[PDB]
């Protein structure tokens, strides 16, 4: 019981989603200069080590172990919908001559 | 220099970070560097540095434009220590991608990981 | 017309291949029910395709009725289907 | 002849496209049947068929059109009707 | 000590702040925890989540990558090295190791400007 | 409707209508935090107009309702369910639009730090955001809704937003099937809402970092008063009635004072009535048709008249006008009002003839069905469609519906042939 | 098509997503620190597992049993109106 | 309400007769309560997983084409009016 | 998966009867307590680690053919409802 | 022949990126070689039963709603231009 | 007589790399030997009981979740074809 309510890995919060927006003309910066930084350069920042201590040397012949078996992970139900336009709307169309106002006609007169 | 009008924000599918290709690169580096190698604490750090440098160089040779490459190599002695390695990121998943591989012999075990984050 | 008639010979295997020999070869390998179903479905689908293709073909000034030909080939495929179920039921009867 | 939009379930850009295509059809043709044929084929090429076009000065119609896929206008005194369906 | 531009610092990688975030995230999940094979995965997930949430709360135009490895203390030697190809004017990285009487926990954070 | 090609399904399309309704709801609740799609006013006003049309049709079908009995009862229940869904969809769509707008406050900010946005369709909407915290600002005038507001020192000392929404016209009120005893809204609904500042975006080197917020998904409501620069308006409030916000807004130019004395109220949502308490300085300028009131509770506000103000009607006197046979009539009503209201009715359609007020001029002489005529009169606001919970409130025996309808039909068989008079 | 001035001035929205906890490697580590009572417990577990091995080896206690786990036609269907006819016509000419 | 159950026309069915009747009825209720095809498919799929043991798969629509493998006596495809409904048990 | 009880179709039970009843009970409580195949397997494993002298190995799944050794009177395989479970003590 | 590769619009995919790209390429080949939706589905299903073994299921269409159960990391639903393609492993 | 066209994905293994290569070879040989996954697991088990410190319980199947107390330096979990294999030792 407590074995799995301890072993099981459950997220403690939702993933954080961020939107960054910038003007299209502001992209394509020529100053972007990707450069090499080897592990010897990153020795003070990335290249760490855990030296094997010999005096304590507490390594033991552990013999019992359990492994999380999944095989095929639990199958997921998937709902998919393929739709085009929203339902069509009818229309009324009738031919009718168009004419300028008699006020405009008299103006031209 | 390319103007913002024709500057494609998304990489071409031929230039996209190929997870399988990076798997192959990392596996080739691990095989070339650690196959038959016994654990040596004084040599392990240098071996990890060389593996990371080789993987980064091969990723650069892949010539995927605007793809920053981050390579991390863990090599540890196989004394039977319980190891739990995990990662968690926060980026744009549309263009950024990841790959990793593992090697293990009778003395040492190594995990080499390469992340390609797209530049805009 | 001759080209159209020869086009129907792409299915000549059904009436030119020895059913007994094919069935003996299939059974000598201790075939699974999956392979039995695969063969049965293949013969059934080709039979249905022939039945759907049982149509009159108009070449210039001559119409061509493949109704007899298509019916015969469909019957051949149905016999192919039947002499699989026959062996399968005989095996079931022996086991029972 | 200014396009006199009587009815429009459209967008502005492809209304302008419809006006331009109808103008080209009128320039190239002299029969309402041919003008409608040109309009319909061009709009199938451009804007996801199937469309339907009716050109003429004497017709009354009631059709059901997909949303944002309908226009009914006058070029001069010629009535041109477009609607997407099927 | 000259005054750094706040605008530049808002888009510059702060190694000290990243290291403090990593240390506090590690201590919030592992400071008083003895090594447990069952709970080590949840501990790693919690440390990664704390690091990610704090880096996002920093609110910088940086994509963040956090990796955490917890290894049992038995005398086995572990050595790490990282080589990266990027623009080293704004981005950065930081690796922090913490230990108790039971485990080693190494967390590496990469911040890369968008 | 078919000729009009109305953009919505009629209430006679139960399953298609409901599917259209909740797919409207999905469109309104769709996450648009990362795009300017939800920042378009018309993107919400389209759904608002669609819901107004559905509300009009549903009210038309429900007023007539207000085996066959059970069928009409369930049809009614469906009609009010559709109305509630439409109200919820409108509210959610407006909240989504405002949330999307406020999710880009860093870009929507102006030089004055006082942002003023308005839009009039039927429905008027306005948002004013005061990020300047000017302590000497005591009066705010918004011409897009024609409203003037005497504000307290709380808004002067605190940075808040304020939204005013005036729904007027047919199918804009709900507190006649929602109200409890004797109140209704008159002249439309005025929803005034206080808004706290949502988490804004961060601008770094041109880059604008923007995090998703529940306030960015939808907006909330804050009742009166406004916190004095560091309080909690939702829980904490001034125990004394806070300085009443004097709201002078243009009443629709078709409403005249009929509540004696004139009253404005805030919708007592927790009490299901129109709470005139806390609504002071109730005045009505008839030369411009503007209702002024000082409110201490920001909520749905409206001029309010008693549902029993004209109940019971003192009498009715209907004469024949269709000649020898029954084809027309004219009814003079003493409904507790001064002028005897005379309506000329005929087969199918009724039209007012007197009083000849310009506010009712659109229905005087308008040949159209009497049911929809009373509907349009109640659109301006009139208790001509009473309820039993209003009859017993007025203190008269609410005639049982069967007896009332049977008596109606019996006299209508006699209408243009006999003289009918009210019995005290 | 070439981007115009308004397109260049348009603010491009980019979205960053927090990834899940991506577990990379889980070594099947075999040890506990014998300086600790935790390893005392794991070592007594190891010795009891060795005793289990011995008990299993002791006698005819290795008997097993069968498990005949016995627990597919592909059909093609088509959904088409397949009725289209482009037709032109002149009216009243 | 009028029983607007259109005449179900069965095109391809490897089923029992009672199974076909149950499928027709379930599709009738699905169309009556839902017009969204994925919701119709979800209702039919969950109903037949509860009734006849998981897992079934339902595809509802007006324009589609499929090629799937099904269990024997666990397959049906038909129309209920103008709507195409496919059901098959696999996996 | 979660339920209240299920029918454990025991193909073979190298067990005592009382501890077969124990297996039925423990698998039953695992069903409602947990929602994963690995979870139910671990629940049964811990149940008989507490009850019957660890260590037991338990496997829960849908489709798997296996062959294992164990100790006599401490083996069982049963298709508990919708999940097949192999439970056997083997040190 | 013009390489009119309609950019696949991945709507909902549970697989790896490389396998999604392989699915896109297979769909491109299917539309190049055939003109019937059943033919497209059959080609994709046979190709992915040759690559990733049976059983797969492919639905090709423009107006359909589906609710199916798919194996983990074995699902995709996308649009190849105006053609909607759904793939899922079940069986 | 049987085989899988999927690269062997060794998710985890408490056994050396060449040991895992031998395990993959043995699994493949079992596949060509038998058509029943029970017999696949049985042959793999017998091979690594005669070769790799018995007793190596083998489980071959598509979907299953379990905990087993595998003897240390004597475990592998690997997906091959469409069947995952838990090849461990507990005897």
């Amino acid at each position: 019981e407590v074995d799995i309510e301890e072993a099981s890995v459950r997220p403690r919060r939702d993933p954080i989603r961020l939107v960054v927006q910038r003007r299209r003309r502001e992209f394509n910066q020529p100053n972007a200069k990707l450069a090499d930084k080897d592990a010897h350069e990153l020795w003070n920042s990335s290249q760490m080590e855990c030296r094997p201590f010999k005096d304590p040397n507490f390594d033991m012949r552990r013999m019992e172990q359990d492994v999380a078996v999944q095989a095929v992970a639990p199958l997921r139900d998937a709902a998919t919908q393929s739709t085009g336009t929203v339902p069509p709307r009818p229309a009324v169309t009738q031919t009718e001559p168009l004419d300028l106002p008699p006020e405009a006609k008299q103006d031209l007169v | 220099m390319a103007e913002a009008a024709d500057f494609a924000l998304e990489p071409p599918f031929a230039q996209k970070f190929k997870a399988s290709r990076v798997k192959e690169i990392i596996g080739s580096v691990l095989v070339a560097r650690l196959s038959g190698q016994q654990y040596h604490a004084d040599n392990t750090s240098s071996w990890a540095r060389e593996i990371a440098d080789e993987i980064k160089n091969k990723l650069k040779e892949e010539n995927w434009s605007r793809y920053k490459y981050v390579v991390q190599v863990f090599i540890a002695e196989q004394r039977g220590e319980g190891v739990r390695l995990a990662c968690r990121g926060f980026w744009d998943p549309n263009t950024d991608n990841y790959a990793h591989d593992t090697f293990s012999n009778e003395s040492l075990f190594c995990v080499a990981t390469a992340f390609g984050v797209y530049l805009y | 017309v001759n080209k159209y008639a020869e086009s129907w010979r792409r299915h000549q295997a059904l009436w030119k291949t020895d059913k007994n020999s094919v069935l003996d070869k299939f059974k000598a390998r201790d075939p699974s029910a999956a392979q039995f179903e695969d063969k049965l479905s293949k013969y059934a689908k080709m039979a249905t395709e022939i039945s759907a293709q049982a149509k009159d073909f108009d070449q210039d000034f001559i119409r061509v009725s493949c109704h007899a030909l298509a019916s015969s080939v469909c019957d051949e495929a149905q016999a192919w289907v039947r002499a699989i179920a026959q062996t399968m039921r005989e095996l079931d009867a022996v086991t029972e | 002849s200014k396009a006199v939009i009587k009815n429009a379930d459209m967008s502005e850009e492809m209304q302008a496209d419809a006006v331009d295509c109808a103008t080209q059809a009128l320039e190239k043709y002299n029969i309402e049947k041919d003008i409608a044929a040109y309009i319909k084929k061009e709009f199938d090429r451009k804007h996801n068929p199937t469309w339907h076009c009716i050109v003429g000065r004497n017709f009354g119609s009631y059709v059901t059109h997909e949303t944002k896929h309908f226009i009914y206008f006058y070029l001069g005194q010629v009535a041109i009707l477009l609607f997407k369906s099927g | 000590m000259e005054g750094v531009d706040p605008a530049v610092e808002e888009a510059a990688f702060v190694a000290d702040d990243v290291s403090n975030i990593i240390k506090e995230s590690i201590d919030a999940v592992l400071q008083n925890q003895q090594y447990s094979e069952a709970k080590v995965s949840q501990w790693t997930s919690s440390c990664l989540e704390h690091c990610i949430k704090r880096l996002t709360a920093l609110n910088k135009p940086f994509k963040y990558v956090v990796t955490c490895i917890i290894m049992q203390k038995n005398g086995a030697g572990l050595h790490t090295a990282a080589s990266c190809w990027w623009d080293s004017t704004t981005d950065g990285s930081r690796t922090v190791r913490w230990e108790n009487k039971s485990m080693y926990c190494i967390c590496t954070v990469f911040g890369l400007a968008i | 409707r078919f000729l009009r090609c109305v953009d919505v399904p009629h209430p006679r399309q139960r399953v298609p209508l409901a599917e259209f309704l909740r797919r409207m709801h999905e469109a309104a609740t769709k996450d648009v935090t990362g795009s300017p799609d939800g920042r378009d006013l018309r993107a919400a006003f389209l759904a608002v107009e669609a819901c107004r049309t559905v509300i009009l049709e549903a009210r038309q079908e429900l007023l007539a309702a207000r085996a066959g009995g059970a069928a009409v009862a369930e049809w009614a229940e469906a009609l009010e369910s559709d109305l509630r869904t439409l109200y919820g969809i409108v509210n959610a769509r407006i909240d989504r639009l405002t949330a999307a707008v406020l999710h880009h406050c860093d870009e929507y900010a102006n030089d004055k730090n006082e942002i003023q946005l308005g839009h009039v369709a039927a429905f008027k909407w306005g948002v004013w955001v005061n990020t300047a915290k000017n302590p000497r600002l005591k009066a705010v005038e918004m011409p897009q809704l024609g409203v003037t507001l005497e504000i307290p020192k709380q808004i002067a000392l605190a940075n808040i937003a304020l939204r005013v929404q005036q729904r007027s016209g047919p199918g804009v009120d709900e507190y006649f099937s929602r109200c409890a005893n004797a109140w209704m809204a008159v002249g439309g609904l005025l929803a005034v809402d206080l808004l706290a500042m949502p988490p804004g975006a961060k601008k770094v080197r041109g880059w604008t970092l923007r995090q998703v917020t529940p306030l960015a998904l939808n907006v909330q409501r804050v009742p009166y008063p406004i916190p004095p620069a560091g309080a909690d308006p939702a829980t904490w409030a001034s125990e004394e009635e806070p300085p009443p916000l004097g709201v002078t807004a243009p009443l629709p130019p078709d409403v005249v004072l009929l509540e004696d004395p004139l009253q404005v109220a805030w919708w007592d949502e927790a009490h299901s009535i129109w709470n005139t308490d806390g609504i002071s300085d109730v005045a009505f300028d008839g030369a411009s048709k503007t209702f002024s009131f000082h409110t201490t509770h920001l909520a749905p506000l409206a001029l309010v008249m008693r549902r029993t103000r004209l109940l019971p009607y003192a009498g009715w006197a209907v004469r024949p006008t269709g000649g020898r046979n029954g084809n027309g009539a004219a009814i003079s009503l003493d409904v507790g009002l001064d002028a005897p209201v005379v309506i000329e009715v005929s087969k199918g359609a009724a039209w007012l003839s007197s009083p000849a007020w310009p506010q009712l001029a659109s229905l005087i002489g308008q040949p159209m069905p009497p049911l929809d005529l009373l509907q349009a009169l109640s659109d301006r606001g009139l208790h001509l469609l009473p309820e039993d919970r209003d009859a017993e409130a007025a203190g008269v025996t609410a005639k049982a519906r069967d007896t009332e309808e049977a008596m109606c039909r019996d006299l209508a068989l006699l209408g243009g042939v006999f003289l009918m008079a009210s019995s005290r | 098509p070439l981007l115009t001035e308004k397109d260049l001035e348009r603010s491009v929205y980019l979205t960053l997503h927090e990834t899940e906890t991506i577990f990379i490697w889980q070594a099947t580590g075999v040890t506990v620190a014998m300086d600790t009572e935790e390893a005392k417990l794991v070592e007594e577990a190891n010795r009891r597992y060795a005793n289990l091995l011995h008990t299993k080896h002791a006698t005819d206690k290795y008997v097993d049993a069968e498990a005949q786990t016995l627990v597919a036609s592909s059909q093609s269907m088509m959904v088409r109106p397949s009725a289209y006819h482009g037709q032109s016509m002149a009216f009243g000419a």
